[PDB]
């Protein structure tokens, strides 16, 4: 999907 | 001021991109704002005993019409950063929202785990609104963050090199 995470990215 | 004003030198495939100036909402998340000002000028010592600082740091995550994502300055691939209070620090507030392009706003991994990451919008980002802290906006070089959108992909793998040069505080 859409995200700005910092480690475990997902969809 | 009472907003900091910090800059970023952006080198694409190892060739100048331009210059990009923010604006620091330092007014309204102080904390936040402050842990990314003196990550540009160096001015702090972290935990591995180097001194934390955007300069030679990357941009490892870019996906077109999203976002620039970087800031990981201890593994440079997402799965680290470190903020001027720690490995992590609490969400200040959401007062901003990512209404539109060129905004600086906190890349985390859930709730209060703030560190070194951060992102800027290439488009309005909606879905992001009360989960991330939107602490700047881009003043000058939308132009050099429009460079770097071009060297994106939809799986977020940058394939040509996008570095920070030089960084500080004007």
């Amino acid at each position: 999907x859409l995200l700005v995470t910092a480690g475990l990215v997902l969809a | 001021s009472k907003r900091s004003k910090v800059f970023f030198d952006i080198s694409i495939d190892n060739s100048n991109a331009g210059r990009i100036i923010f604006e620091l909402f330092s007014d309204i998340t102080p904390r936040t704002c402050e842990n990314f000002r003196a990550l540009c000028t160096g001015e702090k010592i972290g935990s591995r005993g180097k001194n934390l600082h955007y300069k030679n740091s990357i941009f490892h995550r870019i996906i077109p019409q999203f976002m620039c994502q970087g800031g990981d300055i201890t593994n440079g691939n997402g799965s680290g950063g470190e903020s001027i209070y720690g490995r992590s620090f609490t969400d200040e507030n959401f007062n901003m929202k990512h209404d539109q392009p060129g905004l600086l706003s906190m890349a985390n991994a859930g709730p209060n785990t703030n560190s070194s990451q951060f992102f800027i919008t290439l488009v309005p980002c909606p879905w992001l609104d009360g989960k991330h802290v939107v602490f700047g906006k881009v003043i000058e070089g939308m132009n050099v963050v429009r460079e770097m959108e071009k060297e994106g992909a939809k799986s977020g793998y940058v394939k040509r090199s996008v570095v920070i040069t030089d960084c500080g505080e004007l």
